[PDB]
């Protein structure tokens, strides 16, 4: 019921920022995907951001475009993704699990029914990549009716009215895409926004430390995990090993 | 907040990543301002008349309708510079780009006709133009690709996804999200996030405005129905727009039926798809039962946009416009018929509109009816496809 709030309390109790890897569900295959996520958690991931393969991820870069194609080549469907989400939650009861979704997969079988299935499988938050706060009302309403935190991106070109809306409508955490003017981070604290996670350009431990020092509650690595998977397609076991070493390197960097 | 309503009934919106909202808000403000600006309207009118060649003719088909009580006129957007109606709105959008201080154009194209229009507009107006095109469409449309490159445009093949128009659409948005401070996204149909459905309509509505004035001059009355094919919806809404308040005038959009609706291999989402959210809008779409977007299929490359403008879905929902489909075979027969009897080679896209008009006339040959078909483009680009189909049969 309370996973992001509990995590951030503990992290603050331990002088620590969150490290949140992103990965696409079913890439490069469902069992290997399940192995990948278990390795991320055992390596020190504080939460997960999980993408569901969508045919037209118009908000994603090429590394993630390729990840969707690998998952589609494995036959991964949204239904199977939710089977993975249930199994992941039943293995790890406390880790916050966020989905990065595209609006059509949410809208497809009814918006409220989508968020009802998130609640069934234990999802904690949903970011709908292609729904700006201006169009978000039906999405965040359904989210809250099913105890899902609706996540919003605070982009680098954000003005004050947007910061107010993101602070008011967001829950769980604020997805920040910035180069940390921590002007954004302080105005989000000022407007009592959900804790800000820095999601732009997080591919080295130095940037995890830098984001925490700027005042962010932690950092999201949107691509680097997927890159390590893409590079190690030939060898599943060197993939799990490099994932573990990268994630713990990143997690150790959040201990400020 | 927006200056104008992003929705047509339940359809439309601005379903884009948050980072793109300022680009859309900037564009809407420039558009609203341009529309109130006499100097903008004069520049736009000047390019259309003196560069694109407007007004286009309204041609009466007498050979076609002999033996019936149908009177058929063709709105000759095929005579526009570039060969298709696309030129109208790229001239307007290119002037919008310059009014916003932008020096680059991003465009997406499927058949290549919007790419070619975007490249010719960018060349005329001093804009650097880059065009995204699915790698399969590049393969299949090398003439249009060569045209774009002769006109100075960068053609970028999109291998992501299905490597067709929807994937080029995605990449164009991706590009614009980082480059919008200097680049303008020249969307090629009356679809996508607000304000594009509105802007395209207003930059295509001279089609219907000219048609009304021409038909009043020739027949003394409004048409019983205006008919246009519907890919993403721009040529049809351009024809429709000035007739929407003329409630006695039927509006008929023709989606591609491909191999036939019951085969599933078609491109008729408005009547046979399912409302989804994609490409910045809530609209009917070609999608799987899972919500993965699919391609449109049609013999005509230009009708490949896998969704439809939200103003059309709205017009359908309130019953103001009617939407039908026409199969490859019907469009092909209409293509041949116009060549043989009027000496006009129509685009296979516009052949769908004509095919439906012929059906109206043939089904009820004693019905007195005054029809206008929007001839959205010329068919010279299609003779190779038509040739190969004819020799595959005989
Ligand atoms: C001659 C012609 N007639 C009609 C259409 C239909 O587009 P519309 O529905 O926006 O008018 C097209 C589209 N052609 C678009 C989509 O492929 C292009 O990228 O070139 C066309 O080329
Ligand atoms: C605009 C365009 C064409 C026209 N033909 C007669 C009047 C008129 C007005
Ligand atoms: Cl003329
Ligand atoms: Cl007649
Ligand atoms: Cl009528
Ligand atoms: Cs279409």
């Amino acid at each position: 019921m309370e996973r992001y709030e509990n995590l951030f309390a503990q992290l603050n109790d331990r002088r620590e920022g969150a490290f949140v890897p992103f990965v696409t569900l079913g890439d490069p295959g469902i069992e290997q995907s399940l192995k990948i996520i278990d390795t991320l958690i055992d390596a020190g991931a504080d939460a997960l951001e999980l993408g569901v393969p969508f045919s037209d991820p118009l908000a994603d870069g090429p590394t993630i475009q390729n990840a969707n194609l690998r998952a589609f080549a494995a036959g991964v469907t949204p239904a199977q993704c939710f089977e993975m989400l249930a199994l992941i939650r039943e293995k790890h009861p406390t880790i916050p699990i966020g989905l990065l979704m595209y609006a059509n997969l949410v809208f497809n079988n009814g918006i409220d029914a989508f968020y009802a299935r998130c609640e069934q499988v234990g999802v904690d938050s949903v970011l709908v990549a292609d729904v700006p706060v201006e169009e978000s009302a039906p999405f965040r309403q359904a989210a809250l009716r099913h105890n899902i935190a609706p996540i919003f991106i605070c982009p680098p070109n954000a003005d004050d009215d947007l910061l107010r809306q993101v602070a008011s409508y967001g829950r769980g955490y604020t997805y920040l895409l910035s180069r940390s003017l921590h002007h954004l981070i302080e105005k989000l604290k000022e407007y009592h926004a959900a804790p800000a996670l820095q999601g732009f350009g997080i591919s080295s431990p130095e940037q995890v430390s830098a984001a925490v020092r700027a005042g962010a509650a932690g950092a999201i690595s949107g691509s680097a995990i997927v890159k390590i998977i893409e590079k190690n397609l030939a060898s599943p076991k060197q993939m799990l090993a490099e994932l573990r070493s990268f994630v713990s390197a990143m997690k150790a960097a959040s201990r400020a | 907040t927006t200056l104008l309503n992003p929705y047509f009934g339940e359809f439309g919106g601005m379903y884009v990543p948050q980072i793109l909202m300022p680009a859309l808000n900037q564009l809407e403000e420039a558009f609203v301002s341009a529309q109130k600006d006499p100097e903008f309207q004069a520049q736009f009118a000047d390019l259309l008349k003196n560069y694109a060649g407007r007004p286009t003719a309204l041609t009466k088909c007498q050979n076609i309708t002999a033996g019936t009580r149908t009177t058929l006129y063709l709105k000759r957007e095929d005579l526009l510079h570039g060969g298709a109606h696309k030129t109208n709105q790229v001239l307007g959008q290119a002037l919008l780009a310059k009014r916003m201080g932008k020096s680059e154009i991003i465009a997406e194209t499927g058949a290549g006709q919007h790419g070619v229009a975007s490249a010719l507009a960018s060349a005329l107006l001093g804009l650097k133009c880059r065009i995204y095109m699915g790698a399969k469409d590049v393969e299949r449309q090398s003439p249009n690709v060569f045209r774009m490159r002769l006109m100075g445009a960068e053609v970028i093949p999109v291998h992501s996804g299905s490597a067709t128009l929807k994937d080029a659409c995605n990449e164009a948005l991706r590009d614009w999200s980082g480059s919008y401070e200097t680049a303008h996204y020249m969307l090629g149909t009356a679809a996508g996030p607000h304000p594009y459905p509105t802007i395209v309509r207003e930059f295509q509505r001279m089609i219907g405005e000219e048609t009304k004035a021409q038909i009043l001059d020739k027949e003394g009355r409004l048409p019983d129905a205006v008919i246009a094919c519907v890919g993403g919806g721009s040529n049809a809404i351009g024809m429709f727009a000035d007739f929407i308040n003329d409630t006695s005038v039927g509006l008929i959009g023709v989606e591609p039926g491909g191999h036939g609706i019951e085969t599933g291999e078609h491109g008729a989402p408005l009547k046979h798809g399912r409302v989804g959210i994609y490409f910045g809008m809530k609209a009917p779409m070609m999608q799987t039962a899972d919500g993965q977007i699919e391609e449109s299929y049609s013999i005509s490359a230009g009708l490949d946009f896998p969704s439809v403008g939200p103003q059309h879905a709205y017009l359908n929902s309130i019953g103001r416009a009617d939407y039908v489909s026409i199969t490859d075979d019907e469009a092909l027969e209409a293509f041949k018929t116009l060549c043989r009897h009027e000496g006009i080679i129509p685009a296979l896209e516009s052949s769908h509109a004509l095919a439906h008009a012929l059906k109206m006339m043939r089904e009820q040959p004693e019905k007195e009816q005054l029809l206008v078909v929007n001839l959205s483009g010329r068919g010279d680009k299609d003779i190779f496809t038509v040739h190969d189909i004819l020799k595959a049969r005989g």
